[PDB]
């Protein structure tokens, strides 16, 4: 669906770092030092972006 | 004959010395029996980086028990403001309503705690010196200058996201005590709540109560307000000859110099690479001190992390008055 | 008060390999009456070597306000669950001592009886 | 009903709340403890990979494949937690929450994908 | 056809309730030669074993098994605090029996530690495996305690380890 | 009515009681635990959780000569807020040298 914005374990505020994300992603950064960019520490926290999948853009499209 | 309680030492295969073992009668020789000016002699608190939403600080000279208290009342007994009830009005966002509702309760909320008070009966009204309302307003619409492109910010852009730059702040009675950014709203104002489609609105009023950490976690201070013992690395070899760069790749990279020398110990993340060397292994014996440990604050943006500390004990000392009382009613 | 005394060579650290991090068990050989014991011994506190000469005394009682028996210095407190040239097995909790032979100095022991040891180098 | 994409299925038994769970030493407390007896009789190797792949998946910004017959194999899924300052096995030095004090054996310790399914 | 009264299969004899997984591999990692509690941990331990019926009780830390250069208890002295927790309790069960991992040669004296000894009711060595704990095995303690003492005290010693050895292996880890 | 002692037997033993404190947990029973073991006349403290759906510990003190099993506890508690003054002094010390010294 949608970036939770909270870390599941730890609880950084993460769902601020989506667009912020993407916009780096945008750019020639690589997958694992645009999460370094954004201070992601520890792992946890970086599963919240590194292993979510953003439907809300794509279910937008069939609900008119 | 030599008495390390005072290291846990980390074997290969298992962590060897670890509970306290330092009570009255329990090493000979010792007398260990609580000693106040003592532990007010040995004791110091040493902070290490202390920017904005964080802290490094020390606290040398306490057992693991009550440092393991100001981990857990950091995590969840120091109270903050978050939003609980969310009356939701017309609200056609394709996110479900609940999950909104949910999603509003985990942003933090900049009004401090303490200058309020806790929600006494049910009193879903509110009464401004309990509460604290948030207004969500959102709809939106194409932009007129829209390009043909199918580039959401260019087409169907009015508020295609909701940040919680949208949230706004309803004072509910005098609140004249806080300034204009005295609430701002959500900690984070990039925080993304929801998105939308050009006529879909989200139409809801929050509010937010003074809540404990355990009750739910959203009420939570600080992502993490862990501790760790700081490590101590003691050569027992003299390590020389090209065994010195081979143990300076073994451990962290700060952590050594190059003869073999520990430079600094404290930045030492337990890889436990030695082991895997077979040579060195031998060498050298790594241990963490037990009575000087590394705290390690990181505020979520409520509360100044050098406040919620000084919260932390403060309730901890509220803890105990509370039953220091109970055995002068008896 | 003492049960039995004498002075004692251990002459095998571990005999059949070490099996514990922290208790190794020892094998020795009196001096003069021939008493073998097989002893653990909390290592970690009190390390032993190979070819060591200790004290090993078995008292009955210790006699910090009654000043304990306490010149020793590796007390431990257990007691005799079985007498099998007498076996004379003790426990301490889980750490054996099958001090045999020569049943005329063994005559203090009995059976369901509280013991402690007092070890101590030379 | 969570299983743990390895059948090793289990009703969530317990829900505690976070102070008093293992955080390790960089703050990550889990999230689902699993017992480590579903391992030895079921004998989910896989199970133990999934820790080590994932735990060196999420700290190099990479996706392991554990394919079958192939994938990524463990001695380089460890030579990469070692470059982050981990264990090169995954087992984690942690301190329980509880007691505070720091346990007394190592803890294996990573993301691995929990589905819920539909009891 | 309550629990208290068919603790044992009518089949064999053997006890069907008995400890499982964890208890098993909770006890035996206590009861193992190597562990050494001080009463910082023995009291904890211990005081685990007091909730639900049993609060009422002054429960009796036994003296510890090494006193002179450090005192600490050993594991074994607190399992045995399952077996007889109070002072005024009638409990005196006995037990000697082979093991897994068995020795082959000797009796109780051998390094490998597997043969159990309990004498009134006090771990004297070896440790518990599940053929001395768990469901299926005759010399059981909870088999033992059922027919020589009652079937309360087997059904109070077995919901007593469910509450001590998880809060040992919680901290062991 | 958080506290309450319980009574080891029906005549009444002042050398064992069992404190529930309601509402708690380990956050202060580990750390009153340890701030009370340190007494030189307490032989056996130890505390317990009845179950994770309620909230409550159960300590248990049990002293040596004839303790009222509630002056350790009283003393637990006295020793634990003069920690707690002190560590919060030296803590607040601190966070403001530490501050004036960055500027
Ligand atoms: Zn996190």
């Amino acid at each position: 669906m949608i970036i939770p914005v909270r870390c599941f374990t730890c609880g950084k505020i993460v769902g601020n770092k989506w667009e912020a994300y993407l916009g780096l992603l945008q750019a020639e950064y690589t997958e694992g030092d645009a999460l370094d960019a954004l201070g992601l520490k520890r792992y946890c926290c970086r599963r919240m972006l590194l292993a979510h999948v953003d439907l809300i853009e794509k279910l937008l499209n069939y609900a008119p | 004959v030599e008495e390390m309680r005072s290291r846990v030492v980390l074997g290969e295969f298992g962590v060897r010395n670890v509970h306290t073992t330092d009570f009255p009668g329990n090493y000979s020789g010792y007398d260990d029996a609580w000693d106040q000016d003592r532990f007010e002699k040995n004791f110091r608190v040493d902070v290490v980086h202390m920017d904005e939403n964080s802290l490094e600080f020390d606290m040398v000279g306490i057992d693991a028990a009550i440092a393991n208290a100001f981990r857990r009342i950091l995590l969840a007994e120091v109270p903050t403001m978050a939003v609980e009830k969310v009356l939701v009005y017309n609200n056609t966002s394709i996110v479900q309503d609940e999950i909104l509702a949910h999603r509003l309760g985990l942003i933090p909320i900049h009004a401090d705690p303490r200058l309020f008070e806790y929600r006494n009966q049910g009193d879903e009204e509110g009464t401004e010196i309990d509460t604290l309302q948030f207004r969500l307003q959102v709809r939106c619409t194409r932009n007129p200058h829209a390009a043909k492109d199918s580039s959401d910010p260019n087409e169907l852009y009015v508020n295609h996201k909701v940040y919680t730059r949208h949230m706004t702040w309803i004072p509910l009675g005098n609140q004249a005590d806080l300034f204009p950014e005295g609430t701002i709203r959500p900690v984070h104002d990039d925080i993304l709540i929801a998105q939308l489609r050009p006529g879909q609105e989200i139409d809801l009023l929050m509010h937010c109560v003074k809540g404990i950490g355990k009750d739910h976690a959203k009420f939570s201070p600080v992502a993490t307000a862990s501790y760790r013992l700081l490590p101590d690395i003691t050569l027992l070899e003299p390590v020389e000859g090209e065994a010195a760069e081979e143990l300076s790749r073994c451990f962290s990279p700060g952590v050594i110099e190059v003869v073999a020398r520990v430079a600094n110990p404290r930045l030492d993340t337990f890889s436990r690479e030695i082991f895997r060397n077979e040579k060195l292994k031998k060498v050298v014996r790594l241990a963490r001190v037990r009575d000087h440990y590394i705290f390690s604050v990181e505020s979520t943006g409520v509360l100044p992390p050098d406040v919620l500390v000084s919260e932390a004990i403060k309730v901890l000392m509220g803890k105990c008055r509370r039953f220091l009382d109970e055995l002068d009613a008896v | 008060g003492i049960l039995f005394e004498d002075i004692f060579d251990v002459k095998d650290i571990d005999p059949e390999g070490k099996k514990f991090d922290r208790v190794s068990r020892l094998h020795c050989e009196s001096e003069s009456f021939k008493m073998d014991l097989i002893l653990d011994v909390n290592i970690q506190i009190y390390p032993v070597d190979l070819g060591d000469k200790f004290r090993l005394v078995i008292a009955s009682t210790l006699y910090d306000r009654p000043s304990r028996a306490d010149q020793f210095e590796y007390v431990m407190y257990g007691k005799v669950y079985r007498i099998e040239r007498l076996s004379a097995y003790v426990s301490y909790g889980g750490l054996l001592m099958r001090l045999q032979g020569d049943a005329n100095n063994l005559h203090g022991f009995e059976v369901d009886s509280r013991v402690y040891l007092l070890m101590k180098k030379l | 009903k969570f299983s743990s994409r390895h059948g090793q299925k289990g009703v969530c038994g317990l829900i505690v709340p976070q102070e008093d769970m293992p955080f390790c030493d960089s703050g990550i407390c889990p999230d689902i403890i699993m017992n480590p007896h579903g391992f030895p009789s079921r004998m989910t190797v896989g199970k133990l990979i999934e820790l080590l792949a994932g735990k060196a998946g999420v700290l190099d910004g990479r996706f392991h494949y554990g394919t079958a017959f192939g994938g990524s194999k463990v001695k380089d899924v460890c030579e990469d937690l070692v470059r982050h300052g981990y264990n090169y096995l995954g087992k984690d030095y942690v301190t329980s929450g509880i007691t505070g004090e720091p346990l007394e054996a190592y803890i294996y310790f990573g993301p691995v994908y929990y589905q819920k399914l539909k009891h | 056809m309550g629990t208290k009264a068919n603790l044992v299969t009518p089949r064999n004899g053997e006890p069907l309730i008995a400890a499982i997984q964890d208890f098993l591999t909770g006890a035996y990692l206590l009861t193992l030669k190597d562990t050494f509690f001080d009463r910082a941990k023995a009291c904890q331990i211990i005081a685990s074993i007091l909730v639900g019926k049993d609060e009422k009780i002054k429960v009796r830390l036994p003296p510890p098994t090494i006193l002179k250069p450090v005192t600490l208890w050993t594991g074994k002295q607190i399992f045995s605090v399952i077996l007889r927790p109070s002072d005024d309790n009638p409990v005196r069960a006995n037990l000697r029996t082979k093991g897994k991992q068995y020795c082959g040669k000797g009796e109780d004296l051998c390094a490998n530690d597997s043969y159990v000894t309990i004498q009134n009711s006090e771990l004297m060595s070896g440790s518990m495996d599940k053929g001395t704990l768990g469901s299926g095995s005759k010399n059981n303690i909870f088999y033992i305690l059922l027919r020589d003492w009652g079937q309360n005290e087997a059904a109070d010693a077995m919901s007593r380890l469910a509450r001590l050895a998880p809060v040992y292996l919680s901290n062991r880890g | 009515k958080t506290a309450l002692e319980m009574v080891q037997a029906a005549g009444t033993d002042r050398h064992c009681v069992t404190f529930v404190l309601h509402e708690e947990d380990h956050t202060l029973g580990n750390s009153l635990r340890y701030m009370i073991m340190k007494n030189p006349e307490v032989e056996f403290c130890g505390y317990t959780t009845t179950h994770p759906s309620e909230s409550k510990i159960n300590l248990r003190i049990q002293t040596r000569g004839t303790l009222p099993a509630v002056e350790p506890f009283q003393r637990g508690l006295n020793e634990l807020m003069n920690v707690c003054q002190h560590v919060l002094d030296k803590f607040e010390a601190s966070i403001k040298d530490y501050k004036d010294q960055k500027a």
